[PDB]
C-alpha cells in the first residue's frame, strides 16, 4: 500500500498539545505498529492460500477449508486497526481549520475505546497461537478432513508480539484517562 | 503365518527407513494358512504309513 | 497504482471554502474509503481467478463461470466510484484558474447525485454477500456445473464495509443539502 | 510505469494560456484517462495469456491464437494514446525557452488530427465488445479451433468507457477549433 | 528500474546552452523514448521465456532455443541504448564544477556516433520483424526442432516504431552536425 | 517495505549531541546493514518455501518440514533487529519536545544491551552456515525424512557477513561505555 | 531495492574537494555501474532458479547443482561491490561533522585497495563468460549429470561490460594514485 499518504496526514496532525504519556503512545504506536506491519508483516502472509493443503481429492475443498480456517488474514485486520486506532488523532486536521480541550477528552475517551475493542476482538478472533494442522468439515469436503498451514510459528510469533504491544498501548491510554481524571 | 499389511525396508536406493503397503494381505494369510495346514495333513498321512509298513 | 496524484489534486483542491458537514464528509472520504482501498483492498483480490475452481473436465468453463460470477471486479467498482466522486471537488481547480456560490450549489448537488448512483448501482450489482458456491449454466459448461470461490467471507466483510461507509456519505450529503434549503 | 515523470511534466507544460475549452479538454484528459489507466486498466490486462485457453493438444496453437485475436493489448494502445495526445501540450516547455499565437494555432490543429486518428484506429482495432469465444485457423493449430478469452466482460465495459471518453475530447476539441474560425 | 535518478539527472543537465536543433532532438528522446520504455515496453517482454515453446521431449531444448533466438532482449537493448545517449549530455554536470564551445563541438560528434551505432547495431541483431516460429538446431535439441515465440506482433510493432524514432534522432543529429559547419 | 518512513525518522533523530564512536557507529549501522538488507538481502529468501523439497509422497510434509528448519526467516529477524536498535535513537525525536546528559547515558546503555541481546540471538537461533540437507522426523511425515535446501551457500555468506558486522557495532558500544566510564 | 536513499547519501557526499581524475571516476560510477544496476540487471537474474533444469529424476537435485553452479549470484556481487566502493566517499559525511587532506589520501588508497580486490574477486569468482551447460557431480544426484542454464549469452554480455567498467576504473584510480605520488 501506498503508507508514505498516511505518514504525510500523521505528519500533519501530530501538530497537537499533547502530554508525556501522550507522546510516548505515539512513540509506541509508529515504532513497534506502523514500521513493523509495512514492512515485514506483508511478506509472511503473501503465500497462505498457495501453500495451503488438505488431503482429499475434492475440488473447492481447499478454498472452502482456508475460508474457515482464516476468515480473515492477520495483516488486514492489524492495518485497519492501525487505520482506526489513528482516527481521533487525525480528526484534529478536521477540527483545526474550523477554529480559525473538550476535544482532546473526546480524542482520549474514543481512543481507549478503540484499543480494548481492537484488542478483545483480536482475542476473540485469533487466540494466542496458529496450530499446524486444521479439522475441516464443510462443503463440498467429505466428512472430516486435515488440512495443513503455512509458516505456523512465524505467525504465531507475529500474534504474541502484536499483542503485547496492543496491551502496552492499552495500559498507556488507561494512565492518561486516570491522569485527566 | 501371516502377511502382514505394511513392510518397514531401509534397502538401497531408499534413503534411511521407508514404509510400504502390500496389496491383498487378508487373502494372502487366508492362503498361507490353508496350504500349511493341507501340506500337514499330507505329512500326517505319511507318517503313518511310514510307522505301518516301517519298522 | 499512482495514487500520490490523485492526492496532490485532492491537497491542491481543498482550498476551497467548505460548511462543517462538507469537511466531515471529506474526512470520511479521504479516511474511511481512500486508505483502506489504497492499501488493504487490493490484495483481498488478487488471486480470485487463480483461485477460481469448478467440477468440470471442459476447457474454458473456468473462464466462463468465472466471467458470469463476478462480471467487474469490487475493487475496479469502489476505485470507480472514488474516482467519480472527487471529481466535483477536483473541477474548482478549473473554476480557480478560469475566474483569476453557485458553484458550490452545483457541486453539492452533483455530489449527492453521484452518492445515490453509486450506492443503488453497489446494491444492485452485488447484493450483501458472497457466497461460497455458484452455480453456472453458460457455454462451454454442460448443462449446470458446480463452482467454488476464493475467500468468501474476507469479500463480505468488505462489502458490508464499504456498504456502511457509503451509507455514511449518502447521509451527510443530504444533511448538507438540506443545510443549503 | 513512472507515471511520475509524465506528470510532473505536464505541470511543467500547463502553465500556458489556455481558453474555457481548453482547460475543460485538460480536466477530462487529466481525470477520466491518465487516472483510470494508471491506477484501473493495468490489472485487468495481467494475466490475459496465462488464462487464455484453446480446446486443442498442438503445441504453441496457444500462442498463435492469442497473437492472431489480441494483436496489440488495449491498455498500451491507450497508455501510447495518452501519451501521444499530450505532446502538443508538451512542446510548449521547448517553445517558451527560445523566448526566454500561431503555436496555439498548430496546437488546436494538431491536437484534433491526434484524438479522431486515434477515436478511428480503437474503432477499427477492436470495435464495440471483447466476444468470450475466438475460432482460430492459423499454423500450427489443425485447420479451425475454438479458444475462450478471460475477463470478456470488464474488458468490453472498459472499451465503451474509453471510448465515450474519448468522444467526449473530440467533441470538444471540434467546439475549440470552431471558436478559433 | 529507478528512472527518477536518471530523469533528475537529466534535469540538472539541460541546463546547458543548446541550438533548436539540439531541443528539438532533447524533446524527441525525452518523448518518444524514456516515457515509452518506462511505462510501455516492460511488461510486453515479461514472460517472453515463460511462454516459448518447443515441440520436443529432451530437457534444455527451450533454455537452449531461447538463448540462440533472442541472445539479448529488445527492452534491455533499448534502456542501454537511452543511457548512452545521453551520456555527453551528462558530461555537463562533470565539465560544470571544473568551469567554476569546443566541449559542445565533442558533445555532438560524440552524440552522432553513438546515435548511427545504435541504430546500426539495432538493423543487425534484431532487422524488421519478430516472426512467430523459430527453428533450431542446437544442443541438447535433437537435429532440428520448431519453436513458437510470445506476442510476435506487439513486438514487430515495437520493432518498428523504434526504429523509425532512432531515424529520426539521427537525422536531426546529422542536421545540427551540418549547421556547425 | 517502505524504509523512506525510517529513514526520515532517523534523519529527524540524528540532530542529537554524539561522539566520534557514537558517529561511527551510526555510520556502520546505515552502511552495512540498513543498506544491504534494503537491497540485497530480501531477494535472496524470496523463494524460500517454493523450493524447497522434501523426499516423499505425504501430503503436508513439506510444511511441516520447512516450518522445522527455518522458524522465522533471516531477512525478517534483521529487520527487526534493525528496527529495535535505532528505537534508543528514535526515543529522542520525543524527548526533544519536551525541552522546549542522562538521557545519553540511557541510551548507551540501552543500545548495548539491545545489541548483546541480539547477537546472542542471532547465534542461537541459526548458527554459523546453512547446510543443504535437513533431516525431518515431525508429524504428518512418516519417521524420518531428508528435505533439501534452495541457495544454501549464499545465506551462510549472508549470515557470516551479518554476524560480523554485528560483532563491530557490539565492540563500538563497549568502546563508547567504556569511554564514558 | 531503495537506491533513492544511497543516491540522497551520495548527493550529500559529493560536497567534498576533488581533482579531476576523481570526478570523471565518479561520473564513470554513476553512469555505468549505478543506472544499469539498478534498472538493466535485476530483470536478467530473476528467473535463475525457476528456468535451470537438470536431467535426472531424483529430487533436490536441481538445487544442489544450482548452488554448485552458482554460489552467488552475478547481480547481488556487484551490488555488494558498489556499495562498498563508495564507502570512502560515504566517510565524508562523518568527518565532515567533527571538522565542524590526509583524509582524501587515505580516501584515495582505500578506494583502490577496494576497486583491485573486487575486480581479482570478481575474475575468480566467475571468469568471462557463462557456459550454457553444466556438470554436477554432488548430493544427492547419482554420479555425473548435466545441467542446463537459463539466458547464457545475455549474462557473458553482462559479465564481459562489467569487467570492462571495473578495469576503468581501476586504471583511474591509478592515475590519480600516481598524481598525488
Amino acid at each position: 500500500g501506498e503508507w508514505t499518504i498516511l505518514e504525510r496526514l500523521l505528519e500533519a496532525a501530530v501538530q497537537q498539545h499533547s502530554t508525556m504519556i501522550g507522546r510516548i503512545l505515539l512513540t509506541v504506536v509508529v515504532i513497534f505498529r506502523i514500521l513493523i506491519v509495512a514492512i515485514v508483516g506483508e511478506t509472511v502472509y503473501d503465500d497462505e492460500q498457495t501453500m495451503f493443503v488438505c488431503n482429499t481429492l475434492q475440488p473447492g475443498c481447499n478454498q472452502a477449508c482456508y475460508d474457515r480456517a482464516f476468515p480473515i488474514s492477520h495483516i488486514r485486520y492489524w492495518v485497519f486497526q492501525i487505520i482506526m486506532v489513528c482516527t481521533p488523532s487525525l480528526c484534529f486536521i478536521t477540527y483545526s481549520v474550523h477554529q480559525s480541550s473538550r476535544f482532546y477528552i473526546i480524542q482520549v475517551v474514543f481512543r481507549n475505546a478503540l484499543e480494548i475493542g481492537f484488542l478483545v476482538g483480536q482475542y476473540f478472533l485469533y487466540g494466542f497461537s496458529v496450530p499446524g494442522l486444521y479439522e475441516c468439515n464443510r462443503y463440498p469436503c467429505i466428512k472430516e478432513v486435515e488440512c495443513y498451514v503455512s509458516r505456523p510459528t512465524e505467525k504465531t510469533v507475529f500474534l504474541v508480539f502484536m499483542f503485547a504491544v496492543s496491551g502496552i498501548c492499552v495500559v498507556l491510554n488507561l494512565a492518561e484517562l486516570n491522569h485527566l481524571g | 503365518f501371516s502377511v502382514p499389511g505394511l513392510y518397514e525396508c531401509n534397502r538401497y536406493p531408499c534413503i534411511k527407513e521407508v514404509e510400504c503397503y502390500v496389496s491383498r494381505p487378508t487373502e494372502k494369510t487366508v492362503f498361507l494358512v490353508f496350504m500349511f495346514a493341507v501340506s500337514g495333513i499330507c505329512v500326517v498321512l505319511n507318517l503313518a504309513e511310514l510307522n505301518h509298513l516301517g519298522w
